[PDB]
RNA sequence: ACCGAUAGCGAACUAGUACCGUGAGGGAAAGCUGAAAAGCACCCCGGGAGGGGGGUGAAAAGAGCCUGAAACCGGGCGGCG
RNA sequence: GUAAGGUCCGGUGGAGCCGCCGGUAUCGCGGAUCCUGCCGGGAGUAGCAGCGUAGUCGGGUGAGAAUCCCGACCGCCGGAG
RNA sequence: CCGACACAGGUGCCCCUGGGUGAGAAGCCUAAGGCGUGUCGGGGGAAACCCGGCCGAGGGAACUCGGCAAACUGGCCCCGUAACUUCGGGAGAAGGGGUGCCUGCGGGUGCGUAACCCGCAGGUCGCAGUGACUAGGGGGGCCCGACUGUUUAAUAAAAA
RNA sequence: AAUAGGCGGCCGUCGAGGGCUCGGGUAGAAGACCCGGUUGAUAGGGCGGGGAUGUAAGCGGGAAGGGUCAACCGACCCGCUUAGUCCGCCGCCCCUAAUCGCCCGAG
């Protein structure tokens, strides 16, 4: 597991998804994949995704996100409001 | 708080149109105080508009 | 006069629903006097070519002909449990059944991990994943005891069938841990010489070289490829509407006449198509390989795993078969096999046949 | 057409405006009448004894 | 010896009104707290609307207000299932 | 009570009502593809596509944000949007 | 604004239009300006079937009332062009060849080595050079009406 | 199959067995079905195998010619280069996620 304060890299296989959506809802279905898959592997409860990893997705028009797209993942915790401790994963380019 | 007009009367000032109005994400607070042309031409000069 | 043509698909494979199990079941078998067990099982692997030496009776008889076959890996059965069957009012009804105890697996492919011996296996827990409620504190002396229980019913005649329930080891050759646990009924017009020979191997490993003779006429259960739900047109094989019919083309016309005034089960209509329990008659048995292997000329042995594997299946490692044409089912597909049980008057000679060619090239 | 596409031509000029005499919006704006009370015709009032709308207006009926 | 709010004039009431048609012209629906507002002070919850306590009244008749039928809907009970 | 119906008992209701004799009448409803008002099944279903398929990320406001606001990216019209 | 509507109609497209390609106010891309409100969103090998679109081996109308629909051709330059005829036409009849990029010259108007247009020689790449976009298929008989035009707004556009 | 079946095993007079949730398809309109879930190679990732196109960017050289016959420009060609790119196929490696949790259940 990440504990907080730690720093991964991950390899997000985007084409996974890409014929099971029309050719036009590629990219925020490639956004959607990337954070569930950020969430899920990094065991988060929120994911923030940079605004330079949207655009290197949204790079080629709404039909061709990237099929592989590789990630630096940081895990911390907030633990606001009392309601347990929350994990948040900062999503960055490379 | 929608800064429509002000948008509209900073773009009227500087001869342009509405979508070449850039206003500061992070002065926000700011552009809504600004309620007349004099304060939204003391923006501009400052450069938040 | 009115135009004659016969009706669109058949009326003989109805109801077209899928399976009720994906597991085959075999609802008659041949009588034969051999004492043997009458099939064997396998996981559908791939298809290939060879050319080989015609031997059966016809046009092309001694000259070389391209062939297509299937390979169906085969490792070897286990030979668990025996069944007895007395005849009741209606039919047969079985009185008794007995398992083995259980023993150690060594067939196992343990691997070390960081950390942990080897996990040593033992048989009832591969099992437990298909009957999940084993007997407990069951010990060779029971089992000696209902074994000879059911020997007893043998001699006083009560018995008029026995039959063997085996399990299949996909673990051997990696391809799953949960067996299918059949039932095979053996050759013979002796009980009591069907009895022995159950008990024989009750515990033991079943090969098929053992049961199966290379060039036989086979036949081969198995469910077909799923499809889904699929309109008429591809499910009867009608016929397309007119171009210019502004309500659709893939659509039967009519579906009735105005008497009777419902709708005839006979009128095409859409649902599930594939997944169906089907048997296909008389296919040969090229050859037999083992380990993944197969001899050609005493001095040649070639690997059946074409160049980068079987597509969307992994390496040959046990015994396989190679079955002349094509047999229902996808990959992976567990696959039953039995003797012939309708065999043509003229058939082929049991022995493999010449060959002079396989083809080990890569099928993607 | 005949129908919707002729109902959106009704963007010129008002066939009837208001009456300066009686008040309602009949006075036909060309020809330069009104057709209820006969405004810019007669001298008098349009009366018709097969119409009820002078007596609606007095409740005399 | 007329009717008693689908009746009686169309209108018991902000009715020849609202509203329809370019225009002649056509034209509705809509009455009732209580003797007295005494028209619910204060507390808990809710973002609010409101809900629960607690008060007024002989009676909530609580303004969505005299009685509250039938059709319809939800729950409880008896019988079948 | 053959019956059209009458009368009592329990509950709600808060101000009028009935027996008999003799008159009188807009005097008795299941239908008129009857009229007016209210309410069911269809149904939590169709529709919210076609002729221009447009949103995503970070931040802000607010009890509450796919839909409101700012920045970036990606798009549409561009002899007309 | 009118059509009962935040109606894909009509009124008003009534007046005006930067750059490239191009004959072009064409199509396509793009600047300015505008918009994400031709306003319900999310999921999916999640089917059958329907609507709109692309491709299809061999045959090439055997389909059908009927080649309905679709398909072929397509811009420009140069050769070439029939019956008939009212001598004007038919006619872009039919049919044939060429078309990109690079290097360098010549010509017309021009003071100009400014701008536009027209030729020549050589080199070279691909299946394809009007490579996208734009963009006729053609011919021969017969009936009717000479032609352009008008008509049943809402089943008939015609020989009326 | 209303004569609504037979047999082996486990459970009850806390509890066998099962469902939701998890990773994926031998399956699929919703349901259902099938494999895997640390008793691990299910998916991702890394490496390798097999395949599909067809020899990448960059650099060096040549090139019909031009150019002060210099510098320099130049479509295109040759070498590094069976290259580069990609894979809804396979094999090996527990590095990552298959976790936690909730519910029904005969007596
Ligand atoms: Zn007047």
């Amino acid at each position: 597991a990440i504990k907080a304060g730690e720093e991964v890299i991950f390899t997000v296989p985007i084409k996974k998804i890409k014929k099971i959506v029309p050719r036009w809802k590629r990219a925020p279905r490639a956004v959607k994949f990337v954070r569930e898959f950020v969430a899920r592997h990094a065991k988060a409860q929120e994911v923030i995704i940079d605004p330079k990893v949207n655009e290197k997705i949204w790079e080629r028009g709404i039909e061709k996100p990237p099929s592989k797209l590789r990630v630096k993942v940081k895990v911390e915790e907030e633990k606001r409001e009392g309601e347990e401790t929350v994990r948040i994963a900062y999503v960055t380019l490379a | 708080n929608t800064l429509k007009m002000q948008r509209r009367i900073a773009a009227e000032i500087l001869k342009c149109g509405e979508n070449r109005i850039w206003i500061d994400p992070e002065r926000i607070d700011d552009v809504a105080s600004a309620i007349t042309r004099e304060d939204i031409k003391r923006l501009i000069k400052e450069g938040v508009i | 006069g009115k135009v004659h043509r016969p009706r669109r698909g058949s009326l003989g494979f109805s109801p077209r629903k899928r399976a009720k199990s994906i597991v085959p079941r075999i609802r008659s078998w041949p009588k034969e006097t051999e004492v043997r067990m009458l099939g064997f099982a396998g996981y559908k692997a791939g298809m290939t070519h060879i050319l080989m030496i015609d031997d059966e009776p016809g046009l092309t008889n001694g000259k070389e002909i391209f062939m297509p076959v299937t390979i169906i890996e085969t490792p070897p059965l286990r030979v668990f449990g025996i069944r007895a069957y007395r005849m009741g009012y209606l039919g047969l009804e079985t009185a008794t059944e007995v398992i083995v105890p259980d023993f150690p697996l060594d067939n196992y492919p343990a691997k070390e991990r960081k950390g942990k011996p080897k996990p040593k296996m033992t048989f009832y827990k591969l099992l437990e994943r298909r009957i999940a409620t084993l007997p407990k504190n069951y010990t060779q002396e029971m089992f000696e005891q209902k074994l000879g229980q059911l020997e007893d019913m043998i001699k006083e005649g009560e018995i008029v069938d026995v039959r063997a329930i085996v399990a299949t080891q996909p673990w051997v050759i990696k391809l799953k841990k949960k067996p299918e646990v059949m039932e095979y009924a053996i050759g013979g017009t002796s009980v009591e010489e069907k009895f022995n020979y159950i008990k024989e191997k009750l515990g033991k490993e079943l090969r098929v070289g053992e049961v199966l003779k290379e060039g036989e006429l086979l036949d081969v259960i198995a469910v077909t490829k799923g499809k889904g739900t699929q309109g008429p047109v591809k499910r009867w094989g009608i016929k397309l509407r007119a171009h210019k019919d502004s309500k659709g083309r893939r659509k039967v016309g009519s579906i009735g006449p105005w008497h009777p005034a419902r709708v005839m089960w006979t009128v095409p209509m859409a649902g599930q198509m594939g997944f169906h329990h089907r048997t296909e008659l008389n296919k040969r048995l090229i050859a037999i390989g083992e380990n993944g292997k197969l001899k050609l000329d005493e001095n040649t042995e070639i690997e059946i795993t074409p160049k980068g594997g079987f597509p969307h299946y992994g390496i040959v490692r046990s015994d396989f078969m190679m079955i002349a044409g094509s047999v229902p089912g996808a990959i992976k597909r567990i696959i039953r096999v039995r003797p012939a049980i309708r065999p043509p008057k003229k058939k082929p000679p049991v022995q493999r046949p010449q060959i002079t060619y396989v083809s080990v090239e890569s099928k993607q | 057409g005949s129908g919707t596409a002729t109902f959106g031509k009704r963007n010129s000029t008002p066939t009837h405006i208001r009456c300066r005499r009686c008040g309602r919006v009949s006075y036909n704006v060309k020809k330069g009448y009104c057709a209820a009370c006969g405004f810019g015709r007669s001298r008098r009032l349009r009366k018709y004894r097969w119409s009820k709308k002078w007596k609606k207006k007095k409740n005399a009926h």
